[PDB]
């Protein structure tokens, strides 16, 4: 089983210049669409953002 | 120094967006190809390569300057301030002209407005090969071109005398295939859009079976032929016999492997895979007849005496019945 | 002679052997459609081992009913398949390492 | 049977600034029925005109749906039938005569190898779906059966 990440930030700006929140909740922030899951080996069980 | 006036009037006043004669008359070009080579023909995506210099010859009269000089001869640089037409390959899945070192085109105007404009192209056009009388198939695969939004009324293209001429044709990357030959054709096609003069040019090709005859053909042919020997075999020699058929049987399913390997998942019987399954056929019944002389053996030892002699003559004679209508019916296509 | 499956087995087996090198090198090769030299080569090997097998059919037919002559080609055999295969090999280094 | 779509979306305009809609409705799509694809065969095509509701609003959407049958003649040849014939060869055992242990052991046992050649060889060629499949299924019930 893995954890696949998917990290993003800011090129060239540091934390105090350009500071990065999720619009909601953390995990109300990303969603996967129902039928968004195009994979034959594994089974996405869930997200966890951070 | 005077070459530099003639352009700064030439491209004063003048509006890209508009054919040559818009409103007039439809814009006559005459094309003219130069095949550099044909590269594979890959029958898996049933597409093949071309690199070929494409030249379009029209007349702007707005184009049109006197002076001593008779003909200007420019670069790239010139090619997008003046109307180009849009020409494109209507069965080409991936295209692209060259940029290297600097960008390919040529522009030249004489002093009447005739303009030619020619670049250099790779183009991966698409014919969908009919692959029966697999290996022995003969192909006609085209290149066809037309205008993208002009339809009949307002672009007309036109072949010449030596329009489309081959190179050396040994160059060339052909692999399995050999070309035999061309021809030029026009026509027009009915779209969304209008009608659009659609111009082809065939080309001929040949699949050549050096290359099938050693890898399936002769294997097969031999496998068979040695499958037979369980025949002269004596009948006591059980372990023997029955080891020899299985054995080719096994060697005859390695070999059909190889005999597909090399086409697309094409849903019929193309001629080296029927002659492969026959073979395996063969191979089957030789096994199995062996099977059963060996039964009818503890039961009827004079009948199973005549099948073995039976069977000697009978397999034989059969396969080579099979390959002459084989070999005879599908080199009559 | 009388070991009939022994030598039935490496008949065929060996016939196995060479068609998978066969298939395999020519898998290496790229897909031209006329013969090189190492497929030449292929070639006259497998139809060596071909050679080889008909031979033993030919001998075992012959053998329990005329053991004189089976032997006699035996002994041939032996003594000329590989003065053969060793000319051939010859020649064909030779030739194809002249140039 | 696979059903195969492509949806067409305006991206910042809304219905009430931009609708959709096929230019004849069932003749807006052409071209389908001269498509030649080697493995598959166009049974069915469908034209679909709505709007998709999201949250802020409602977006024009059209959709071109292909029912693509796979062909069956090449998996039934290089699949199906060396897996029955092999099977009988491994049946044949059984007409030997039993005091004839190394005959039968042979046949059994390397059907069994040709068997498992044909398995690894269709692995290496078809496609890598790395789920359960009905080949599959058909080539554990030939190989449990040798
Ligand atoms: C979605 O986004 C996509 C990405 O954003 C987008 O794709 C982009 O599309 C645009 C528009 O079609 C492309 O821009 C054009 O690109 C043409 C070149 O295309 C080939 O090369 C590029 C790389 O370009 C380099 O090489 C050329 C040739 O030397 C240079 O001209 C370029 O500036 C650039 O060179 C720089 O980089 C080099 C290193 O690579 C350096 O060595 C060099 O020194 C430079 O620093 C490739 O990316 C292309 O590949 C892709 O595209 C082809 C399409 O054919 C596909 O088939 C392929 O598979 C790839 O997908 C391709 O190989 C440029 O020629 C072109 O520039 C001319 O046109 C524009 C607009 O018309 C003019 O403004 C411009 O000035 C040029 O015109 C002048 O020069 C031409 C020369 O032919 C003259 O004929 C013309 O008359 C004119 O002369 C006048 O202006 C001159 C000023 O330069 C002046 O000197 C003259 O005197 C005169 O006044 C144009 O830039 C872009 O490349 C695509 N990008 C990619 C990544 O594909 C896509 O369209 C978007 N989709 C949608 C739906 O929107
Ligand atoms: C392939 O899949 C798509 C979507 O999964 C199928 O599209 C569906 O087609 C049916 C029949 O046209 C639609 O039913 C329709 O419902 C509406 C209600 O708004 C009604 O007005 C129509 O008369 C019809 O009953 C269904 O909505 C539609 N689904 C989606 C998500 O668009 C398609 O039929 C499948 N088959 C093919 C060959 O494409
Ligand atoms: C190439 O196309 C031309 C024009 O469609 C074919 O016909 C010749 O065209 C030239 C230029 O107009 C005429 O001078 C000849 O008299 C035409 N010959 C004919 C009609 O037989 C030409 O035959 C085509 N050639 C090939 C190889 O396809």
């Amino acid at each position: 089983a893995h954890a696949c990440p998917l990290k993003f930030g800011s090129y060239a700006y540091t934390r105090a210049e350009v500071v990065y929140e999720w619009t909601r909740e953390p995990a109300r922030s990303v969603v996967v669409a129902e039928d968004g899951s195009r994979l034959n080996q594994y089974d996405l069980l869930g997200q966890t953002v951070d | 120094g005077d070459v530099t006036v003639i352009l700064n009037n030439l491209l004063e006043g003048y509006d890209n967006k508009l054919r040559p004669d818009i409103g007039v008359k439809p814009t006559l070009i005459h094309t003219d190809m130069y095949v550099n080579s044909i590269g594979p023909v890959n029958a898996i995506n049933m597409e093949y390569t071309i690199d070929i210099f494409f030249a379009q010859t029209w007349y702007d009269r707005r184009l049109k300057f006197n002076s001593t000089i008779k003909v200007l001869r420019l670069n790239s640089n010139m090619v997008g301030k003046i109307w180009i037409p849009d020409t494109f390959f209507r069965n080409s899945k991936k295209a692209d002209a060259h940029w290297i070192t600097t960008p390919n085109r040529m522009l030249r105007i004489w002093n009447d407005g005739r303009v030619l404009y020619t670049l250099r192209l790779t183009i991966d056009a698409e014919c969908q090969l009919q692959l029966h009388n697999f290996p022995m198939d003969e192909h006609s695969c085209p290149l066809e071109f037309s205008s993208y939004g002009y339809p009949r009324e307002e672009i007309v293209y036109q072949w010449k005398r030596s329009s489309v001429e081959v190179g050396d044709t040994r160059s060339w990357r052909l692999y399995q295939f050999s070309f035999v030959g061309l021809r030029n054709t026009t026509e027009v096609v009915k779209t969304t859009s209008g009608d659009y003069v659609v111009m082809s040019v065939y080309f001929d090709l040949s699949r050549r079976m050096g290359y099938f005859t050693i890898q399936t053909y002769i294997p097969c042919t031999l496998i068979v032929v040695l499958s037979w020997v369980s025949f002269w075999i004596n009948k006591d020699a059980v372990p023997a016999r029955t080891s020899l058929g299985i054995t080719t049987v096994l060697t005859m399913t390695t070999l059909s492997t190889i005999a597909r390997k090399s086409l697309p998942k094409v849903s019929y019987v193309t001629a080296m895979d029927l002659f492969v399954s026959v073979c395996f056929i063969f191979v089957f019944s030789a096994l199995v007849e062996y099977g059963t002389l060996h039964y009818f053996v503890s039961s009827q030892p004079a009948r199973a005496a005549k099948m073995d002699s039976y069977a000697r003559i009978f397999f034989p004679t059969a396969f080579c019945l099979f390959n002459l209508v084989y070999w005879v019916s599908y080199l009559y296509l | 002679r009388e070991s009939v499956p022994a030598r039935t087995v490496f008949g065929v087996t060996t016939v196995l052997t060479m068609t998978t090198l066969s298939i395999s090198a020519r898998n290496s090769l790229p897909k031209v459609a006329y013969a090189t030299a190492m497929d030449w080569f292929i070639a006259v090997c497998y139809a060596f081992v071909f050679s080889a097998l008909i031979e033993f059919a030919t001998v075992n037919y012959f053998t329990k009913s005329q053991p004189a002559r089976a032997a006699k080609i035996d002994r041939l055999s032996r003594i000329a398949f590989p003065l053969l295969f060793g000319i051939f090999n010859l020649v064909y280094w030779a030739t194809y390492l002249n140039r | 049977e696979q059903n195969c779509t492509l949806e067409i979306e305006s991206y910042g305009y809304t219905t009430d600034d931009i609708e959709f809609y096929w230019r004849g409705d069932d003749n807006a799509v052409t071209g389908v029925t001269k498509i030649e694809l080697p493995q598959f065969s166009i049974v069915d095509y469908k034209l679909i005109t709505k709007k998709v509701v999201f949250s802020t609003g409602s977006y024009p959407r059209l959709s071109l749906s292909f029912k693509l049958k796979r062909n069956i003649g090449y998996f039934i040849l290089q699949t199906y039938m060396p897996s029955i014939l092999i099977t009988i060869l491994s049946w044949v055992s059984f007409w030997i005569n039993y005091d004839a242990s190394a005959a039968r052991v042979a046949l059994g046992i390397t059907t069994v190898l040709t068997m498992t050649t044909i398995n690894t060889h269709l692995r290496e060629t078809l496609p890598k779906i790395p789920y359960v499949k009905a080949i599959d299924m058909y080539l554990m019930g030939c190989f449990v059966f040798v």
